[PDB]
């Protein structure tokens, strides 16, 4: 992926976790468990929805066959007429295969970002008290209890208070 | 044994795929398809209003009244028509239909006719009326189109009609008229007394004079004489003036436009489904909440839109890591 | 205490929104807008060149020269031409106008005629040059077209008309005559005493015999009979010939080509503006820098490119945050 | 976006900054102020300018509607001439609308992946003699001077001599 | 001690563009855009063209005297003709529905002419009319695939004459109507003073009524002659009526080939070559998937654009 | 581009590295010398081979204009038709010429990608046990023979043992 994260310095993904796209995983003296970053994952779910409604939407205006007869010795232009339908057929036809496919990539690399920058936001709050592995984990130097890891998740943990 | 935290992403059991510019059959986490490829493989009624299916009769059979096509004397309103590929009765009597292209273009937008009597047969007096043709049978006896009349001579006379009909009504109306074409000067004479002859026709913007074309043809449904049939759509309060001493095949009922809107005339061999729909094409009706479709580009009603696509498949989900 | 140097990027007070795929109104510190929405309502110069402006006129009132149309006997080259939608003033003698939208066609390709003489009246000594009808009305009595004349008998006699005209000039020349038809018999032989009668035309190219057809119509303006007029394009050194016996609408003046170039025609209500543009369109005139428009489908002239969009903005800033 | 940098680990824009699109808040002794960084605010102004140019270019070329007329008897081909109009207008119409759609998210992800870049371009220079706090700001173990400050947006920040 | 990361450079001044940015040079890049053709016309595929050289379609069909060369064609690939070729109606007139009938022309490879009516059937009328507007040699003589009927011993009888369609397939048939410069040349050449000539088949029911009229002269003549045609379907019969004015049909064409053909407009002549793709102004021999040689070609081609250049990016930003 | 590697971090491409697109440059007691990245270097191959042949299977079925002829009182159907073929003709020059346009700049962008990926790759194992250069480059603290220097290039370079 263009951004290096799914498939790629994290290895692969959770069927654990099955609260969102993206998440964590954590473990200390309490126990461990997934959880799901809602935030970013939500994020996701509404660029998505509104990239499949707008690829509905801006098709809507596209063109409509219409059955025309034409009698023998109208030959030129029932031909130009079958290749205007079909011309238009094929526009319309090359217009929804392409995009689909572009978005298509577009929408893997979003997941792809979407991925490194919630690592990105979790290294960037721990710094030098925790460890990191490179492959998707922080190996903390001091024990982070169960407040202290939803602090994690929440944006909201305190560096100076460990270091 | 130290305290970690980890960062990842879903994975599921899914086997869906999608494709994109640089990497074909992706498999990914979820997945939406946006192309409806079934239909019921029938011809239904759309939205309620049931369609006019045409059967074995083209539209010139039902609206010169071919004695075949009785079923369609007076039809109700329909959402759209069928048709077939060659229909076996179009013009019994052999012949054509002039403009009837561009009539067949009026129907695609109209839903309903009344069919009026505006000649009665009965009003002929120094005619006869009473023509029939072993190429337009009925119950095995000679007959003719229920909607115009084969006027021949009356007592080795034809005298020069003058008939006029007012569009008294508050609708357009379609007319339908014809000549007859004999096989030689001898036919000419013994049906129509008089040997040069014309049609006339006028109203406020029709001038036609049309002349028979005697002449020697191969025989079509055992006649080589021909019948040339023509149309014209009278305004309320228009008259239609014909002037003929021979060769006149004469209107007897016409067509008032009473409901215009949204049709069509459809190419199909199907029947009738004895179902209902919003979306229809010539080979099966659709019912689908699918923004693409690929069954016939030709449709009509609430429809997707038609692409040749064999497969449309968006990626909703993400890479799904086996 | 402790040094820091930061890394950020540009805020404003820009209240602009702009699309994407994913998200719409998106706040952006600078933006673009590329679609003109705007018009000035009028009818202008076309860069210095005045449209002609057939008021009440159609093109066939014009050419022809319905009486009510002299405010065009000889117009100004011009940058397009502009016509109502029901144009009042047409063929006052009812009628039709053959070809006429292919010739309305070739008027798109032109900017400017010099009108001329071509058959004089004087040159009508065994024929009445002078028929008028109460269907062209003009101050209150009864007059006719400016450019051809309707001929008739003179002393119960209608001689044969032969006349050529050899186009001597450099140009193309637009030429027009008609043909009436009757009502009946009897105005046939009181119009032109002949009673079967032809219009024979012949160029290098046309070979034409028209007759007439005596036909029982509806009042139009008054009349039952009606005009057929034809016309053709007579170039260099090419000659006319015209030969009649009767119900000839013959020629008196035709039109050089002069001046060939973009125009067309279009529908509009509106009058001339005093104006000038670079761009027009049938319901206003477009001065802008934008690429594209969403004014009128139909323009000319140095123009933007006419898209069906409400709204095109390019973001060139970057997300703006509150 | 895509990047992670603008409305992401940078929350947010500067008022401030009104010289350029991307650059630098500073603070030491001397006095803190706003500056933009020339060269790739320039790079950003090319690019966007081309790409404007360029979706202009591309649909310079593009479909005229010319008025034809028709008579009463020709209804069949002036429907296909209106069909015809009406068809590659919504071609167009589609064509122009989606590019732009298309070319804006690429506008915002560019401005995110050269604030980004930027950012980086510090990062790279400072290594040690910095502290990264992941809110867009380098806290400096040493004391920058005012001449220390402009080598960092020149590109020529000596790190051998305050390590 | 130290491990370097980084990518390929080259000596390349190959250039592409993007939205963004212009002429930006690649390591490797991939011109997609064929602008080269031979400027020629080849056989397609084995299968030459029907040069018609100074000849137009009607020329041909209807043989006009200086047409003689393409009497007997062989089956052809495609047709070529000049945009304004000078044997055509050598008589002067029109043909009717003439667009139409070029239009059947371009799904056609092969027509098989036959005698349908002979010359020596015409026992009542004279049958070797001729004209100083068709030369043959320099001397008068006419179309010869029809003929031109004039009246015998002052007088022109009725004319009724069927042919049956035996042959297995469709019939191109080709008649024709003089018209006069006046009356009396009517009476000279067909006696009687008003004529018509019918012409029915199964689908056909035609009545023409000649036009004299005073007309410029063209190749000489103020005389005109209106040609028209039919496809006669295997078993239909044509039924042709005339008491004057009839320029009667001698030969006919069976249409023995269908397939993919097309009239080009070229002043090029032939090129003794062969080619799998043809425009009117030269071949293409190419493997690019586009080109943007001429709009109308035949065969297997790359598709037409109206680019100038084309060329995919596929290696990398080469940096100086 | 995009991700800021390529005319980056990394200043300029390597005349040296015959054998690949992207790969390494060691430098040890034993000697020196360009190896290309395997890997990545297939996984662009693929990757820009099916995007080339894609861009010409959309375009396989596209506009073919035919020569249709028209008389002297057939002028209006004759623009008509010359109008719809220009129409169909102008419509597929601009998907081509746009095409190519838009991915060529996302094919430069996808070598960017590949660039910055590897060098996290090779980053992401090392951590501490060498120092990061910034010019795309790692100055190591622990001497690296040829043996580890092709097990950082293998993917299986065993972080404990060094540091
Ligand atoms: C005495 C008699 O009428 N016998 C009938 C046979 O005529 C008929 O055989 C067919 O005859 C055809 C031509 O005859 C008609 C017709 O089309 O049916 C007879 C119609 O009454 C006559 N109608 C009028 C209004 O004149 C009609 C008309 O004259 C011509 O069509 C004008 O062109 O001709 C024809 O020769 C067929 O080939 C033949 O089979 C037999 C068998 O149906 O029935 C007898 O009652
Ligand atoms: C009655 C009369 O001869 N003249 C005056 C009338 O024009 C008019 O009443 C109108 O009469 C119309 C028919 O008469 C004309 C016409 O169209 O105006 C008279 C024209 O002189 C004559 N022109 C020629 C060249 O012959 C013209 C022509 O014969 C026919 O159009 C050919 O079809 O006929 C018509 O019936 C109107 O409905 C009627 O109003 C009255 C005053 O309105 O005064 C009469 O003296
Ligand atoms: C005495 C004589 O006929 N001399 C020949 C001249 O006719 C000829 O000059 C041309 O004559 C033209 C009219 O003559 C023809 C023709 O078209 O060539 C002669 C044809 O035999 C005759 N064919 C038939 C079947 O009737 C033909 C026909 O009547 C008309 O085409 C019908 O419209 O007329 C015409 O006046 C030319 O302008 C003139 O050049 C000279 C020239 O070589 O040769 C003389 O032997
Ligand atoms: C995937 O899991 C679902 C249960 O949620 C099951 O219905 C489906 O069959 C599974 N797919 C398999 C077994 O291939
Ligand atoms: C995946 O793609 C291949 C070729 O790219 C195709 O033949 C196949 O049918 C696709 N899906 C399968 C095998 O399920
Ligand atoms: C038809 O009838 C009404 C009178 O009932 C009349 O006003 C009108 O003129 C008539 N139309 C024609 C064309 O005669
Ligand atoms: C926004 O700021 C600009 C200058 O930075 C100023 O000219 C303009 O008036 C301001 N507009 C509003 C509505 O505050
Ligand atoms: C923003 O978008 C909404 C629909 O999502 C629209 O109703 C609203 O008016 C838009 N704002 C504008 C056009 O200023
Ligand atoms: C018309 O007159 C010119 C000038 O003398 C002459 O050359 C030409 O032949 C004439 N054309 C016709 C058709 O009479
Ligand atoms: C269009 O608008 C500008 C700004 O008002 C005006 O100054 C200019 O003269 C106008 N251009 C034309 C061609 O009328
Ligand atoms: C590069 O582009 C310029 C204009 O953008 C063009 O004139 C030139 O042909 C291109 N490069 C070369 C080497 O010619
Ligand atoms: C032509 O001949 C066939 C075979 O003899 C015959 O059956 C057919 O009826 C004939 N066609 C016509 C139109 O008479």
């Amino acid at each position: 992926g263009l951004f290096g994260a799914i498939a790629g310095f994290i290895e692969g993904g959770w069927q654990g976790m099955v609260d969102g796209w993206y998440g964590y995983h954590h473990s200390n003296e309490q126990g461990s468990g997934y959880a799901a970053d809602k935030e970013s994952t939500q994020k996701a779910i509404d660029g998505v929805t509104n990239k499949v409604n707008s690829i509905i939407d801006k098709m809507n205006t596209q063109f409509e066959a219409v059955g025309r007869e034409f009698n023998n010795l109208e030959r030129r232009i029932e031909n130009l007429n079958k290749k205007m339908e079909d011309g238009f057929l094929d526009v319309w036809t090359y217009n929804a295969e392409l995009l689909v496919l572009m978005e298509n990539e577009r929408t893997l690399d979003f997941h792809d970002s979407n991925v490194k920058n919630l690592y990105d936001k979790v290294r960037l709050q721990l710094r030098d008290n925790a460890k990191e592995l490179g492959n998707g984990c922080f190996e903390f130097y001091h024990r982070c209890d169960n407040e202290c890891m939803e602090s994690v998740r929440n944006g909201t943990y305190d560096y100076p208070q460990y270091s | 044994d130290p305290d970690q935290i980890c960062i990842g992403y879903h994975a599921n059991n899914s086997t869906e795929q999608v494709d994109t510019i640089m990497e074909k059959n992706v498999t990914v986490t979820h997945a939406q398809d946006i192309l409806e490829k079934t239909h019921n493989g029938k011809l239904c009624d759309l939205d309620g209003v049931k369609p006019l299916i045409l059967r074995d009769c083209s539209v010139a059979g039902w609206l010169l009244g071919n004695p075949m096509c009785d079923e369609f004397l007076n039809v109700p309103e329909w959402s759209y028509i069928v048709e077939k590929i060659n229909p076996a009765n179009d013009l019994c009597y052999p012949g054509n239909f002039n403009d009837y292209e561009e009539l067949k273009h009026l129907l695609s937008r109209i839903n309903h006719f009344e069919k009026i009597q505006i000649i009665p047969k009965s009003s002929w007096s120094d005619h006869e009326a009473s023509g029939v043709s072993s190429a337009c049978p009925y119950q095995g006896r000679s007959s003719f189109f229920r909607n115009v009349v084969w006027l021949t001579k009356k007592d080795n006379a034809y005298p020069t009609i003058k008939r006029s009909y007012n569009n008294t009504n508050q609708e357009d109306l379609l007319v339908l008229w014809g000549i007859h074409h004999p096989n030689d000067a001898a036919e000419q004479t013994r049906l129509y007394q008089n040997p040069t002859t014309y049609i006339s026709v006028g109203t406020s913007t029709l001038n036609q004079r049309l002349v028979p074309k005697i002449a020697t043809r191969s025989k079509v449904n055992g006649q080589s004489g021909r019948m040339e049939f023509f149309w014209t759509i009278l305004k309320p309060n228009d008259a239609i003036n014909f002037e003929s001493n021979g060769n006149f095949i004469a209107p007897e009922n016409a067509y008032k436009i009473v409901k215009k809107g949204d049709s069509t005339i459809m190419k199909s061999e199907l029947e009738y489904g004895n179902c209902n729909t919003k979306c229809q094409t010539p080979i099966g009706a659709i019912n689908s909440s699918m923004p693409f479709h690929n069954i016939h580009p030709l449709t009509i009603g609430e429809c997707p839109k038609y692409v040749k696509s064999s497969r449309l498949v968006l990626a909703t989900g993400l890479r799904n890591s086996p």
